[PDB]
């Protein structure tokens, strides 16, 4: 029972874990900045920057 | 404009006018869009056909070099029309229009009598109100309205009265005639806001409702000058099955839209109660404001685009609609709470200033800070 | 009067909900129309910066 | 004839029975008509865009 149980931990912290890394690149993924264009208007907008 | 005399080549290379297909090919190879995209190809090749079917006066489905340049040189004059339609000039700052009279407190608020031309001041802290000229600043009368300070000062037109309220509990009514006080009425609660409604429909009287600090609307008709009733609010001594409508804070402001009928109340709950002035009960209370809502306009430029504009605490103007409960629009750009939203009548231009001495004027057809 | 009681009934209810569509129909107009308008910025935007 | 006085009341009564019961309706479906020509308006609008 107790091997089991922390098979299931481990089935559970993997899949979470899995789940966590999603969430981290969904997160450095939303830079898109709106609308509609989104990198290329601060991309002319960092020329501008520039 | 570089290849304005290539595409002229082009469209002359056919000799009886581009036809549908040479007419789209020629500006496909002649524009700076992308050709072997098929979406903006198609999209442009439609707009093109449309433009095409436009030119097409003959009907011959033939579209010659000539109906292209008059078609040119008519969005040309168009352009010339240097607004695209209702050309919204900038409010350039009045050159020939400054304070003269010695205010001695700070302005506390002013009401432009525009039946009158009698832009009455009240000053804050001070005991009279001096009306001057909304095109001149020109004060007429330092009048005291009455024995403490005014919190609001509308003109009843129904008797030629400037009515003000003050925080002494009494509303003064002074023949603008004479700017002499033509009535004194008492109050339970001082109303914090003070509006003439002359509803559209002609049985209606018309009512200066008064918002104080209690959120009751007080109703006094603009020939008695005295109080007759009193709409919804935050009472809890009033302890019933009754459904909250009202606000829980202040009355600031009421809005007689005599075109809806509707007294709209805004309160610090941030709640924007539409109360149906013909029988004063709420027909909606707009919500979407993060505070306070202090200032209310109704911009009605066109029916298919009016839109009440409110504002307070939020630094950004809400845009609704009497159907719509959702704001429909939200102008942007402004750093400090929003004194609040002027439509201005004859014109789509909506004015939204901050605390921070920056207006930005708006198209309602656009709502963009013009 | 019990026949005509038996007849008489109803329509406030189609109103309210007809004065509803109307609202709803006006929002997406609106919505729509805000949409059409963000597209329609970047069409000459995008021709200029070609 | 107090009777009959009496029974006038009931009468008129009745006679306002059936006329509220005989009334408009129709005024009511009107107003769905209106709004539902608004909504295709709208529709059409909303197409468009």
């Amino acid at each position: 029972q107790k091997s089991k149980e922390l098979q299931e931990l481990r089935l559970q912290i993997l899949r979470l874990r899995n789940a966590y890394v999603k969430n981290q690149k969904i997160l450095k993924k939303k830079e898109e900045l709106a609308e509609g264009l989104h990198l290329i208007d601060f991309e002319q907008l960092k020329i501008e920057n520039q | 404009q570089k290849k304005m005399y290539i595409i002229e080549k082009q469209f002359d290379q056919s000799g009886k006018g581009l036809k549908i297909d040479e007419f789209v090919r020629v500006m496909l190879t002649h524009l700076d869009f992308d050709k072997s995209d098929v979406q903006k190809e198609d999209q442009i090749t439609l707009a093109l056909i449309d433009l095409f079917k436009e030119i097409d006066v003959n009907g011959d489905g033939t579209m010659e070099w000539e109906e292209f340049s008059d078609h040119i040189i008519s969005l040309g004059l168009l352009r010339n029309d240097r607004s695209f339609k209702n050309v919204i000039k900038n409010y350039f700052p009045s050159e020939h229009i400054k304070d003269n009279q010695k205010h001695e407190t700070p302005i506390e608020k002013i009401v432009y009598f525009d039946k009158l031309k009698y832009l009455v001041v009240l000053e804050k802290d001070s005991t009279r109100f001096k009306v001057y000229n909304a095109n001149t600043a020109e004060l007429y009368y330092e009048v005291n309205a009455h024995k403490c300070a005014v919190l609001d000062a509308e003109y009843i037109p129904d008797q030629n009265l400037i009515a003000t309220s003050s925080n002494d509990l009494t509303i003064n009514f002074w023949d603008s005639s004479f700017f002499i006080p033509k009535q004194i009425v008492s109050v339970p609660e001082i109303q914090l806001c003070m509006r003439y409604a002359k509803w559209s429909t002609q049985s209606q009287p018309t009512y200066l409702y008064t918002g104080g600090s209690d959120s009751i609307i007080h109703i006094y008709d603009t020939k008695t000058l005295k109080e007759k009733g009193t709409i919804g609010g935050w009472n809890p001594f009033f302890k019933r099955d009754s459904q909250q409508y009202g606000h829980a804070s202040p009355i600031g402001d009421i809005l007689p839209i005599n075109i809806q009928t509707t007294l709209v109340t805004a309160g610090l709950d941030a709640n924007i109660c539409l109360w149906d002035a013909a029988t004063h009960l709420p027909k909606k209370e707009l919500r979407g404001h993060e505070k306070g809502v202090y200032s209310l306009d109704w911009s009605d430029f066109s029916p298919m685009n009016q839109c009440l504009l409110s504002a307070g605490l939020d630094h950004e103007a809400f845009v609704w609609n009497t159907y719509v409960k959702e704001k429909i629009f939200l102008l942007r750009g402004h750093n400090h709470p929003l004194i609040g939203v002027k439509c201005l009548p004859g014109t789509p231009q909506v004015i939204t200033a901050d605390i921070n001495g920056m207006v930005k004027v708006w198209d309602v057809r656009n709502f963009l800070c013009m | 009067n019990k026949m005509l009681q038996k007849e008489k009934e109803s329509h406030a209810k189609e109103i309210d909900e007809r004065e509803k569509t109307i609202r709803d129909k006006g929002r997406r107009i609106y919505e729509l129309k805000k949409k059409t308008q963000e597209l329609e910025k970047f069409k000459f935007v995008l021709d200029y910066k070609i | 004839k107090e009777q009959k006085q009496e029974y006038e009341r009931q009468k008129e009564k009745l006679k306002i029975q059936n006329q509220e019961l005989r009334d408009k309706i129709d005024g009511q479906k009107k107003i769905i008509l209106e709004r539902d020509r608004t909504i295709g308006e709208k529709e059409k609008i909303i197409y468009n865009l």
